[PDB]
């Protein structure tokens, strides 16, 4: 009812979701955390809740990924990439299970995306679609497929996880996949096929 | 090779047998001190809330004891009952509290059943309360259904205490909606005045938003009375379907202002080979025929009734046996042009004499069932309670009888007798006998005189007095000789009239309505029903008097004009 | 029918003439129905435009009633240094002028509707004026052939079957 009461509830929810993002959501009474969400959105305060949650998760993303570009970029890139990917996936699934009633009542009102789609969109844009990480990931993928073409074996698990998470980020099919990975892949494959055809037809017979 | 039901119905009752004796209890729910041991598996399959809290696998899902707050113990027991049986206790006393508990637990099955149950529970008392209930929980289906009910009876529900406690957003959409059933704009103004003075300290800042929604410079029908009524005969109706057809929606005449008394003909003949029992109405003022939909879906031999509150209902009838008699009951929507269904009757009926008396609807006659037990079956219905109840049956079993209401008294007439029912005594009193024995006649009520006209028909008119209890002949319907007029007595413009369809030898059906002179005991030619409209309606048609929305009902010119 | 001595050939012509006549009576009563609906259309549209006219007149009456109020009871609502009290006629004036503008626009919409329906009605009214001489000419030729070919060896039932297809 009172605005300070709603603010205290929102701060408790912030502390709860931040503790969950720390991967220490074990011994913590979060049964109230739902009751709380319900009461909040029932006093029709869904806008606030949604927007603030967005803000919090987005800031968490900033911190984490600035950290990763500064360090995780080099040491085991795709490894820590898929690691943070599945960690964020588990965290956002838990948050969706917490805030499912909001996804039921408030999402269909303002025609906005659900918290799961929102989290995947912000992870695709702020973390994946960032400048200094996009070029690095595309260059690493092109390099690994190039060395795969010339005999050097690479762990197919990393590239298959990268491609599956890229097509998952589309939330509509392989949409982002066409522009983020398929567009350089087609041209690099085309030039590689041209080079191999030129080096094959020049000193070999048709047989 | 799929899922088996003979096994599902056995597995479910086996789970209930374990729940009653408290086996495999892995979680204990604590609600306001009361304990409710249950299974984490069952609650997840029924409620998505428990599915989210248990798949979490955190301290809550690890602790056999979970404290659920803001949840009623009675509603929680009903939710658990449904999870183990599939039966839902939905009464009008605890449906609003069950819906609050269901939406907090997000049970798709209970929320859907409680939603449709409330939709058919909106009457003329809980409409405003359910509207605020729907807005608080964001139920778009209940909110739209409750809003349309408020717009239909706004002049009767704005005195309730639930109306002055409505929120600001709940007021701006009701006043701005052009569906307010009000005869004058002052009613909407005074309704807004009583709302702002209910709580002045909190609504003093909303005084500008209140006046911005009430139409003050509209001048809907006060302009026609200003200049003059000079037009073709009663063409003030053509202006109704013209000013409301083109306007900026801020000065539009509200739907209540847009009303017209029309002779409602149900189960009439159809011009094109279609529904043998169609429903159309004719406005004597607009001289136009408006088509009415039949959600009854081919009902046959049904009855009609119009309350003094301008409410239309149908009961009884028969449907084609995939003919079988049913106990259906539908209410007509003056705005949506539909036929919502309402609590059915206790016994199936065919053409019951439906009458409204002191707010109660009575189903008289209607296809006597069980001749050994009783043939004079009659029962009443309560509008707000949505319930049927048996009453004192007719003293004798008759056929093709009529029923009227005068001065809160139920009068039933027969071959030559008449009995008066008193709801205050729940008994039948024999009244003055009729001098002529006639059947299949029409009956009407006007002032202190009951008219039993027609019957074998004939042109004989009988005027009965309630104050004198005497049957006397007054005059004969002036009709052409050797004709076969199937007459129907109707009261319009505070005057008794007779809608006479005359069919002569080798001639088509001719429709015409006459007006009776009460002081001179004469019948005056009132209006000739144009044959360019109103095609043949047969003889078994039912007729009544009511007001409908010319503004919005149906538009079917058809009726090919200028022939021969 | 070109004095065809086959007689059955003369009867086949009669059937072609049957078609021609039938198509016409259908389009004839269709044009009559169009005439009637257009007549009631302009009747409802003229009862609407005169209603619009009288409403504009009474709104101008309210406009001059505002000037009357500017001398009747405006003395105790303008010299007190308040603006919320005068909104009962001052905030009811600007929106009345906007109402005048929008109902003038609506009247222009009704006028262009009138002229477009009159155009789409006269473009076929001229067709009625041209199809009726041809229709009565075809009916006269049919009546002339009725005196001749029908009395050779055709049945009235055969004529009904020809005109019923």
């Amino acid at each position: 009812m009172d605005e300070k009461y709603v603010n205290s509830i929102w701060d408790l929810l912030k502390n709860a979701i931040q503790e969950i993002q720390r991967k220490n959501n074990s011994g913590l009474s979060f049964e109230e955390l739902y009751r709380n969400a319900y009461t909040m959105v029932l006093h029709k305060h869904g806008e606030k809740l949604y927007t603030g949650l967005r803000e919090v998760v987005t800031e968490h993303l900033i911190n984490k990924v600035r950290e990763d570009v500064l360090n995780s970029l080099n040491n085991n890139f795709l490894q820590t990439l898929n690691q943070a990917w599945n960690d964020h996936q588990t965290a956002m699934v838990m948050i969706r299970d917490i805030l499912m009633y909001m996804d039921r009542v408030y999402v269909q009102q303002n025609n906005v995306e659900n918290v799961y789609n929102l989290g995947l969109i912000i992870f695709r844009d702020q973390v994946v679609r960032y400048g200094c990480i996009r070029d690095h990931l595309r260059q690493t993928l092109l390099d690994m497929i190039a060395r795969e073409r010339k005999g050097e074996v690479v762990d197919r698990g990393a590239i298959r996880n990268a491609c599956q998470m890229l097509m998952i980020l589309g939330l509509e099919g392989r949409s982002v996949y066409e522009e983020d990975f398929e567009a350089p892949f087609l041209e690099m494959s085309a030039e590689f096929f041209q080079m191999e055809s030129q080096k094959f037809l020049a000193e070999n017979s048709a047989s | 090779r799929q899922i088996n039901t003979e096994y599902a119905v056995s597995l479910l009752e086996q789970l209930k047998l374990f729940y009653e004796q408290q086996l495999f209890t892995d979680i204990v729910l604590i609600v306001e001190g009361t304990e409710f041991p249950c299974h984490k598996m069952v609650l997840a399959t029924c409620s998505s809330y428990f599915r989210a809290m248990f798949m979490s696998g955190l301290s809550e899902s690890k602790q056999t004891h979970v404290h659920l707050r803001n949840v009623d113990a009675a509603t929680l027991q009903i939710i658990i009952t449904y999870a183990y049986t599939g039966n839902l206790a939905m009464n009008d006393s605890t449906v609003e509290q069950l819906y609050e508990t269901a939406c907090f637990l997000q049970v798709e099955d209970v929320l859907q059943r409680c939603r449709e149950y409330l939709i058919k529970k909106i009457n003329a008392e809980n409409c405003v309360r359910l509207l605020s209930f729907a807005d608080l929980f964001s139920c778009e289906e209940l909110k739209q259904s409750a809003k349309r009910m408020v717009e239909h009876k706004f002049t009767a529900v704005y005195h309730q205490d639930a109306f002055m406690q409505l929120s600001h957003d709940l007021l701006i959409d009701i006043l701005s909606s052009d569906n307010l059933n009000v005869e004058k704009e002052e009613t909407v103004r005074e309704a807004a005045m009583l709302w702002l003075e209910y709580n002045t300290e909190s609504r003093s800042q909303y005084l500008s938003s209140v006046l911005s929604q009430i139409r003050i410079d509209a001048l809907s029908e006060v302009t026609q009375r200003a200049w003059f009524q000079g037009l073709p005969p009663n063409d003030k109706s053509v202006v109704v379907q013209g000013l409301y057809k083109d306007m900026p929606k801020f000065f539009k005449p509200r739907l209540g202002m847009t009303k017209e008394e029309m002779m409602i003909f149900i189960e009439a003949s159809s011009e094109n080979p279609c529904s043998l029992y169609s429903s159309v109405c004719y406005s004597p003022q607009a001289e136009k025929v408006y088509k009415l939909c039949s959600p009854p879906a081919d009902l046959h031999k049904v009855g009609t009734v119009v309350t003094p509150d301008n409410d239309i209902y149908i009961a009884g009838g028969q449907v084609p046996l995939k003919f079988r008699t049913v106990n259906c009951f539908y209410w007509f929507d003056a705005q949506q042009n539909t036929w919502f269904p309402k609590t059915p009757m206790l016994f199936v009926r065919i053409k019951p004499s439906l009458v409204c008396c002191e707010g109660y609807i009575y189903a008289i006659g209607g296809d006597s069932v069980g001749g050994e037990l009783n043939r004079r079956t009659v029962e009443r219905y309560d509008t707000e309670k949505d319930e049927w109840t048996m009453v004192s049956p007719l003293p004798c079993a008759w056929q093709w009888s009529a029923a009227v209401v005068v001065h809160d008294c139920i009068y039933v007439m027969t071959l030559n007798l008449m009995y008066c029912y008193f709801p205050r005594s729940d008994s039948w009193v024999e009244m003055a006998m009729r001098q002529t024995s006639r059947s299949f006649a029409s009956a009407a009520a006007f002032g202190d005189k009951i008219f039993y006209i027609g019957g074998l028909s004939s042109v004989t008119v009988e005027i009965y007095d309630v104050n004198k209890n005497e049957w006397k002949m007054a005059a004969n319907i002036p009709a052409k000789r050797y004709s076969d007029p199937c007459v129907r007595a109707v009261v319009i413009s505070n005057s008794l009239c007779v809608f006479m369809r005359e069919t002569h030898l080798n001639e088509r059906a001719k429709y015409v309505t006459y007006q009776y002179d009460l002081e001179l005991d004469r019948w005056s030619l009132r209006q000739h029903i144009s044959e360019r409209v109103l095609w043949d309606l047969g003889r078994d048609f039912r007729c009544t008097v009511g007001k409908l929305y010319p503004s919005c009902l149906e538009e079917s010119p058809w009726k090919p004009p200028t022939y021969l | 029918v070109v004095k065809e001595d086959n007689i059955e050939a003369v009867g086949k012509k009669l059937h072609e003439y049957n078609t021609q006549f039938q198509e016409k009576s259908r389009e004839y009563d269709r044009l009559y129905e169009e005439y009637t609906r257009t007549s009631q259309e302009i009747q409802m549209k003229r009862t609407a435009i005169e209603a619009f006219n009288e409403t504009i007149k009474i709104f101008e009456e309210q406009c001059q009633t505002q000037e009357r109020y500017s001398k009747e009871y405006i003395e105790k609502f303008k010299r007190e240094g308040n603006e919320k009290e005068i909104q009962r006629i001052m905030h009811n004036y600007d929106k009345l002028k906007s109402r005048i503008s929008e109902i003038i626009d609506s009247r222009r919409r009704l006028e262009e509707d009138l002229k477009k329906q009159a155009a789409e009605y006269r473009e076929i009214d001229k067709r009625m004026n041209s199809i009726k001489p041809d229709l009565i000419q075809l009916r006269k030729t049919r009546d002339q052939y009725l005196m001749w070919l029908t009395q050779k060896g055709v049945r009235q039932k055969k004529l009904n079957e020809w005109l019923g297809n």
